[PDB]
RNA sequence: GGUUAAGCGACUAAGCGUACACGGUGGAUGCCCUGGCAGUCAGAGGCGAUGAAGGACGUGCUAAUCUGCGAUAAGCGUCGG
RNA sequence: CCCGGCGAGGGGAGUGAAAAAGAACCUGAAACCGUGUACGUACAAGCAGUGGGAGCACGCUUAGGCGUGUGACUGCGUACC
RNA sequence: AGGACCGAACCGACUAAUGUCGAAAAAUUAGCGGAUGACUUGUGGCUGGGGGUGAAAGGCCAAUCAAACCGGGAGAUAGCU
RNA sequence: CGAAGGUGUGCUGUGAGGCAUGCUGGAGGUAUCAGAAGUGCGAAUGCUGACAUAAGUAACGAUAAAGCGGGUGAAAAGCCCGCUCGCCGGAAGACCAAGGGUUCCUGUCCAACGUUAAUCGGGGCAGGGUGAGUCGACCCCUAAGGCGAGGCCGAAAGGCG
């Protein structure tokens, strides 16, 4: 059983995401919920609901008794990226990145 | 006839970077720079084919030359005592006995001091 | 994705005379 | 005060090694309702030390 | 370079920010509990408490003196009439900072400051 | 077997490197095309004051755009297929 | 059907020969950015390779070694046009 | 009465600072000059590139002026990089 | 019972290369011997697209200023209501022309746009909204100036009137 769950084209950049993925990658679901619950960034909140999506997919879609569930697998990899024009100084004009990610989550009994 | 080189392009690309395979940062992944590797890996791999004979040479000079002065006779002298005596055993053996044999070895200093007296 | 259209003139060189 | 040349991936992550968020690892279960919460904080519902505070 | 001085600067010049302590200190006596930041919180103290001291006891110049600070006449009648009393027996500490996670919008700690009462 | 002394000594990876495996980004390559290029063999070589070329605004069961059409307005009459 | 904000996005089901053909859709390369495994790396100086080479981790037939990955340490070595 | 005086609007731009990948492809802040006149301003006209206009700086003529801009001769020529 | 292409591995040639095969791919490919070339890229401050670097760094656009309660909401420092504070007040207020061309109002939505969040908006979607004998334009008259029947002049174009 793999019960993957990915959340593309995430507002965030895949950089800031990648410091609350590590904060709870290999650690038991439970203490991922408060850790993620309780991290003041809003890839705390983005994650989380990937993560909680994870967990109803297990327990719906397969075996219940989330309880013994690990996050095996946690990766961000960024995805397309939206082309903005600024204005600068002088009349020059510089290209803004609206950066975006793709958050995997995966989960496991073992 | 237009002829397009995509294809052959990546071939070349690729036959250069397999070669480059292992080396660090950009000069493994960058063809650009892959290739500068490689021909100067070339180079080196060419001047240390010759470079390889001597370095052996030297070290096995230098373990001929321990057993030599442990045994109670200096390199020179032994080498000597072999050429008067005719013997036609190279660095590359003299210093695989010396390792090996100790008993052998004597016997070919004992000859060459011999030779020398 | 259009090139920069407007470069501006280049600062004045200071004066190696 | 513009780089000669550009740092290499290794040097980038070197550099970012110390931003590494780290986790509370200090909640706190209150006495009454049990709830988990930071430490010296009111729960979400709203109760410390068991007697309720916010009256809401 | 900040030995021993006390007051907080709170990124406002003086004006505003006595304008500001007049403000929340009213709205602390008017509701008896409101939800700020925590440094907030904390630097209100040293102006709510003295209100209440003075409270205390009554008097013409006391009323009036009361006014000057709040400028309001009716957190001066919320006060002298229930905080008076009510505080008369305590020495001190009329206030409690209870500190409630942070706020969404800028990630501020956030703390509830609430006067010792309330207790029906 | 214990104590002390002397000598040597792996086990660490915050991060990084190389290799392999699995991914993302990206849209190269391969394949395809009612789109073009250049010709050959023919036609035609003008349209217009009985209003042209080219347009505007309208026109449907329907909001927009394209095509058609012109208050008879994605059409009308007649003769043929 | 389930998570989610009567969302975005995803997981099942279902259609199809194929859904890593899901409309961001044939094939899906490179730069670039990640996750996992093996090895090396916190007393060691420089075009980062090459020659020598211990150890370690994986595969072979043999029980002796060969292959693959890594590379301590060491000789030489100042990119390309 | 005054190309009179002090001084706002208005017009100008002398000094300093800030700003030079600026808020701004010459601005802001604090002072400064003219302010009934050779003043200033709205609207609409006229002057077209070997020309215009110029209280005259080679200044200005759509952020470009010791000869504007656009298209063409034109793939000008380059004993040079 | 799997072409080209893609990605590996194993062989082979003095070299450019060739051969075989695993995975992906999905329908084209082409021996041999000849013929014809837009026939081979690493550079040209080369051209186009994509993606790094600096770097999660500078910055977030007037130092007029915010605070609290309640409401809606998944979520409120920024939205709505209320109570205070502050700023402009020959303006940062109220009406027009010029110029924009639906930015107006109501309902609904939050991906993109707003240098943050957003339930909000000059954002997206739908509907509604501009009523004149007296206001203005049109209209009557004319200034500068334009055009200009004939006409005068000029190789033609055309110029002047």
């Amino acid at each position: 059983m793999e019960t993957i769950a990915k959340h593309r084209h995430a507002r965030s950049s895949a950089q800031k995401v990648r410091l609350v993925a590590d904060l709870i990658r290999g650690k038991k679901v439970s203490q991922a919920l408060d850790i993620l619950t309780y991290t003041n960034k809003k890839a705390a909140v983005l994650v989380k609901k990937v993560l909680e999506s994870a967990i109803a997919n297990a327990e719906h879609n397969d075996g219940a008794d989330i309880d013994d569930l690990k996050v095996t697998k946690i990766f961000v990899d960024e995805g397309p990226s939206m082309k903005r024009i600024m204005p600068r100084a002088k009349g020059r004009a510089d290209r803004i990145l609206k950066r975006t990610s793709h958050i995997t989550v995966v989960v496991s009994d073992r | 006839a237009r002829v397009k080189r995509g294809v052959i392009a990546r071939a070349r690309h690729k036959k250069i970077l397999k070669q480059a395979k292992g080396y660090y940062g950009a000069r493994s992944r960058v063809y650009r720079v892959a290739f500068q590797a490689v021909i100067k890996a070339g180079q080196y791999a060419y001047r240390d084919r010759r470079q390889r004979k001597r370095q052996f040479r030297q070290l096995w000079i230098a373990r001929i030359n321990a057993a030599a002065r442990q045994n109670g006779i200096s390199y020179s002298k032994f080498i000597n005592g072999l050429k008067k005596a005719s013997v036609e055993i190279d660095r590359k053996i003299l210093a695989d006995i010396a390792v090996f044999d100790k008993v052998a070895f004597t016997a070919l200093v004992e000859k060459a001091k011999a030779a020398l007296a | 994705n259009n090139r920069p259209v407007y470069i501006p003139r280049p600062r004045p060189p200071h004066p190696r005379l | 005060a513009v780089q000669q040349n550009k740092p290499t991936r290794s040097k980038r992550g070197m550099r970012r090694s110390h931003d590494a968020l780290t986790a509370v690892t200090s909640l706190s279960v209150d006495k009454t309702s049990g709830e988990k919460h930071l430490r010296h904080h009111i729960t979400a519902d709203g109760y410390y030390r068991g007697r309720k505070v916010i009256a809401k | 370079m900040r030995h021993r001085k006390s007051g907080r600067q709170l990124n406002r010049n003086s004006s505003h920010r006595q304008a500001m302590f007049r403000n929340m200190a009213g709205s602390l006596v008017r509701h008896e509990i409101i939800k700020t930041t925590l440094p907030k919180a904390k630097e209100l103290r040293r102006v709510v408490e003295p209100l209440i001291t003075l409270a205390k006891t009554d008097s013409v110049a006391n009323r009036r003196l009361a006014f000057a600070r709040t400028r309001d006449n009716e957190i001066v009648a919320k006060l002298f009439n229930e905080l008076g009393p009510r505080f008369a027996s305590r020495a001190g500490g009329y206030t409690r900072i209870l500190k409630c996670g942070f706020r969404a919008g800028d990630n501020a700690p956030m703390a509830y400051i609430e006067l010792v009462d309330r207790s029906e």
